[PDB]
């Protein structure tokens, strides 16, 4: 469906 | 060049009509009929006629059917039997009462034995490997009255006995499915012709519906 | 069988030439028209309408 | 630890074999169905699914080299944008084609008359353009919101950034929370709940009707159906569950990082989902006898 | 009576041995083999949705008509791969189709026992059937146009008939075949034609005289194809015994045979090139085998058909050969 991308506007924690 | 492009639109418009008419051809199922010698093939057509070879079109339960009769073709079957490839099913008509009869063309060859020989050819041929047969047994009412007067042992010497309507029909049937070598690939839908309307066409509709499911599963990949 | 025999008489009363003379005529036509056969010799692309 | 390093290397090799088998299988399926086969509704759906899988797999080595060194993107902003949009579009495309193939099979089995009368090539195109439109609608957040940012330490990661949209750090963080929650719930519902409910119901009714009508000559159809449903479940459900857990724990992860297991668990689940996208034509197209005959004839 | 007919047949067979001084292959060994020819599919005609049974090339070498089981008679512009006309048919079961030498008429027939002629030069702009030939009790296997007014049709009732377009019924009826007639071929002078039937025998007929001038018995299986030599002196017969036989009119004897051990499938269509040196014969191996007429050596292969090839035609000038198969595809080879 959608690749998991996690971040904020500027820190976030994600995994490609 | 205007001339080359002028005919380009003609081909595109013709292509649109070809696929639209081709979809209508695939919109309807095709059924082939075999058998002759007053086997009841003509009777099946009249009761299923809701609306050269005989071609008629009728619609039952929002399903469009095609009826083909090849009794007029007196030539060899194998020359034109490959033309009827892709038919949904084959409606084979067998006269139950024809067991105690003799063919006019040959006295040694039985009328019903020729039906099985004709039935065997349409199943063992390579052009109908996956085409199911909707076997139809006709004249069951006339067969019932004559089974008491005349026995089945004349047609089949290797008959156990008990010449009743129920036992003979099972033995008469069992010869036909055993004639089909490709049991797994194709299925024989056997029914007895009934005088009541909406009954015989229902069996054809039910058998065609089962074949359509089987054909769809084969294309999908389940089968 | 009257029709069968009458047709056979007409077929019998024909001139059948030797195979060697007949074979030479078939071979002569092939040689005389070999240059005019686009299938026997590769036709040039410019002359060929099919690209 | 030793297990953690293996748990990190495993997605790399899984994605490499996914790339290889996807390229080969999708290429063969496209070559046979698109050019060497007559157009058919089932053939059309298979071709669209294979095209989506191939387009996803073509850009998959970019994901491999990104996950090789921890989400870092050696390439530019536009190329990362294109790769991510392609991956997202093709993933929703594969999921929606799976769901629509299930729906089409259910329609053909339950209502053979309607399928014979109405399922045509033109109608197939008219109803197959829809899933792609839905994929674009669900991907448009990648179209606008996704950007590329560079960490001051030197590393660069192209992920979501809301400096321009928010305009202030507080508004940007609020917009991040809102959009991430919306995207997570949308993915879980439309991307997972909608097809899984469709796939289970469609294939459930097919098995129910086949068993009721006694068409089970061999265990092959039931085995194929069970394999399809089980593979789709055991592959997509882990990744979707991990994404949903990360979405519902959005504040905890962003502000305090209470749940760190999702951070190391997304990669194996993503690799499993991509392996499912790879294997979809293997049991959706190769199972057909006619396709095998055409392939061996080619 | 019966003994005389049997004795006459032996007398004809004895005359064959007298004329058989030397085979063609021994005589033609001196000429250089043509060799291997690389033929590619120049154009692919993809407009049919059912198997194709017959096709005919035009005199202008650009328009060809193809008959398929979908019920549509399509005239193809081979130069630009375009469809000039699409003709719906009353019966979708058609075995043969013909194209008039002038190009204004196209005829097809099949299991409907009716040979329908359609005019392509209608003033209104829509193609409609002009005449419907009725009187055949067997399936129409082959039909060829002698001219805009005379057409000969081969039927499945072991009988071949010559029809008149304006008159509406058969003018001359040709009888003598034991098996069902399957193929027809018209000589360039149009005066004579040959027919191949199911009795493993192909015989020559006269348009004017209306009886069998010569009968050839060299096949051992069902003959399905026939075609005259470009000069009209000889013709080739394709049967189901995987062999093609060349018969000479002026010799009344099988000149030579086209046989290969590897192929065991029958021939569905056959014709000749412009010079007649190159023989092209369809087969059931999903491909066309191209033979050398003189030496019976393979010169090329026209593989590329997903299904069995049933029709094959070489245009009058021999520019290209078109093969139609059961995969609803027509390939232009050159």
């Amino acid at each position: 469906d959608a690749e998991f991308r996690h971040d904020s506007g500027y820190g976030g924690v994600v995994i490609a | 060049s205007a001339e080359d492009k002028a005919a380009a639109e003609r081909s595109k418009m013709i292509d649109k009509n070809l696929r639209e008419d081709g979809e209508k051809a695939a919109r309807e199922v095709k059924l082939l009929l075999l058998g002759a010698g007053e086997s009841g093939k003509n009777t099946i057509v009249k009761q299923m006629k809701i609306i050269g070879i005989v071609e008629t079109h009728f619609t039952f339960k929002d399903l469009h059917f095609k009826m083909f009769d090849v009794g007029a073709q007196r030539s060899e079957r194998k020359k034109w039997i490959h033309c009827f490839e892709g038919v949904t099913a084959i409606i084979f008509c067998v006269a139950l009462s024809a067991y105690d009869l003799v063919l006019a063309e040959d006295e040694e060859m039985n009328r019903m034995h020729a039906s099985m020989k004709l039935f065997d050819s349409i199943c063992n041929n390579k052009w109908f490997t996956d085409t199911s047969i909707i076997l139809f047994l006709n004249k069951k009412d006339l067969f019932e009255e004559k089974i008491t007067h005349s026995p089945l042992t004349i047609c089949f010497p290797e008959y156990t006995g008990a010449n009743k309507y129920d036992e003979a029909a099972s033995y008469i049937q069992s010869k036909f499915e055993d004639l089909n070598k490709r049991k797994d690939t194709k299925e024989i839908y056997t029914h007895f012709t009934c005088s009541t309307d909406t009954k015989n066409v229902q069996f054809v509709f039910d058998a065609v519906t089962d074949v359509i499911i089987k054909n769809n599963l084969k294309d999908c990949g389940l089968f | 069988a009257r029709k069968l025999v009458e047709q056979l008489k007409m077929e019998a009363n024909i001139d059948r030439i030797k195979v060697s003379k007949a074979a030479a005529d078939l071979m002569a036509y092939c040689e005389a028209h070999a240059k005019e056969d686009p299938l026997l010799t590769p036709v040039p692309a410019s002359e060929n309408p099919f690209r | 630890s030793a297990g953690y390093t293996v748990l990190r290397i495993l997605p790399l090799v899984v994605l490499g074999v996914t790339f290889v088998l996807g390229v080969l299988g999708n290429g063969l399926v496209i070559w046979v169905a698109g050019f060497r086969m007559t157009r058919t509704v089932t053939t059309i759906c298979y071709l669209n699914l294979a095209l989506a899988d191939f387009s996803f797999t073509a850009t998959l080595p970019f994901l491999i080299v990104s996950m090789a060194m921890g989400e870092k993107w050696p390439f530019g902003w536009f190329l990362c944008k294109l790769i991510h949009i392609v991956v997202d579009i093709n993933l929703f495309g594969s999921v929606f084609l799976i769901g629509f193939i299930a729906l089409d099979r259910c329609i053909c089995v339950l209502h053979p008359v309607w399928a014979q009368n109405h399922r045509t090539v033109s109608l197939a195109m008219k109803v197959i353009v829809g899933p792609w439109i839905l994929a674009l609608v669900l991907t448009l957040p990648v179209f606008l919101f996704l950007t590329t940012v560079t960490i001051p330490n030197g590393d660069t990661y192209c992920t979501f950034n809301f400096a321009s949209w928010g305009g202030t750090p507080e508004e940007r963080l609020k917009v991040a929370i809102t959009m991430l929650t919306a995207r997570g719930i949308i993915r879980f519902v439309i991307g997972f709940l909608l097809p899984m409910s469709i796939v289970a119901i469609c294939y459930g009714l097919i098995a129910a009707k086949i068993h009721k009508k006694g068409m089970i000559k061999s265990s092959r159809p039931l085995r194929v159906l069970t394999a399809v449903v089980a593979s789709f479940f055991i592959c997509w459900f882990p990744f979707q569950l991990v994404a949903l857990l990360g979405t519902v724990w959005l504040k905890e992860m962003l502000f305090y990082g209470k749940y760190k297991i999702i951070d190391i668990l997304v990669n194996p689940t993503s690799s499993l989902a991509f392996f499912n996208s790879c294997l979809n034509p293997m049991l959706y197209v190769f199972v057909g006898q006619d396709f095998r005959e055409r392939l061996i004839h080619s | 009576l019966r003994q005389e007919a049997e004795q006459l047949k032996n007398q004809i067979r004895d005359a064959r041995k007298a004329c058989a001084d030397a085979t063609l292959s021994q005589i033609t060994n001196n000429i250089d083999p043509v060799g291997r020819i690389q033929m590619r599919t120049r154009r692919t005609l993809r407009g049919h949705l059912a198997k194709i049974y017959a096709m005919h090339w035009g005199t202008d070498s650009r328009l060809l008509v193809s008959a398929s089981q979908d019920g549509k008679l399509i005239i193809w512009d081979s130069y630009t791969t375009n469809k000039v006309h699409a003709i719906p048919l009353r019966s979708s079961w058609v075995m043969t189709c013909a194209y008039a030498p002038s190009g204004n008429y196209v005829a097809c027939g099949g299991l409907d026992n009716i040979c329908s002629i359609y005019n392509l030069k209608t003033r209104e702009g829509n193609v409609r059937v002009s005449r419907e030939l009725a009187g055949h009790t067997g399936y129409l296997s082959c039909c060829r146009f002698l001219d805009d007014n005379q057409i000969v049709t081969s039927s499945g009732d072991t009988t071949c008939a010559l029809w008149d377009i304006e008159t509406g019924q058969q003018t001359t009826t040709f009888t003598g075949h034991t098996g069902d007639v399957m193929s027809l071929s018209l000589a360039p002078d149009t005066r004579l034609f040959v027919s191949g039937a199911c009795d493993a025998s192909a015989k020559l007929w006269d348009v004017r005289e209306g009886m069998c001038r010569q009968t050839f018995t060299g096949h051992e299986s069902d003959i399905n194809a026939i075609c005259f030599f470009p000069n009209g002196n000889a013709f080739a017969t394709g049967s189901d015994d995987a062999t093609c036989r060349l018969f000479d009119l002026r010799a009344d004897q099988e000149l030579m045979t086209y046989s290969h051990d590897n192929i065991i499938c029958g021939i569905t269509s056959v014709s000749f090139s412009k010079s007649g040196r190159l023989l092209l014969a369809g087969y059931d191996d999903f491909n066309c085998n191209v033979w050398d007429a003189l030496k019976a050596d393979r010169a090329g292969v026209l593989a590329g058909h997903d299904n069995r090839v049933s029709c094959l035609g070489v245009t009058d000038d021999g520019m290209a050969v078109a093969t139609g198969s059961w995969d609803s595809f027509l390939k232009i080879w050159n």
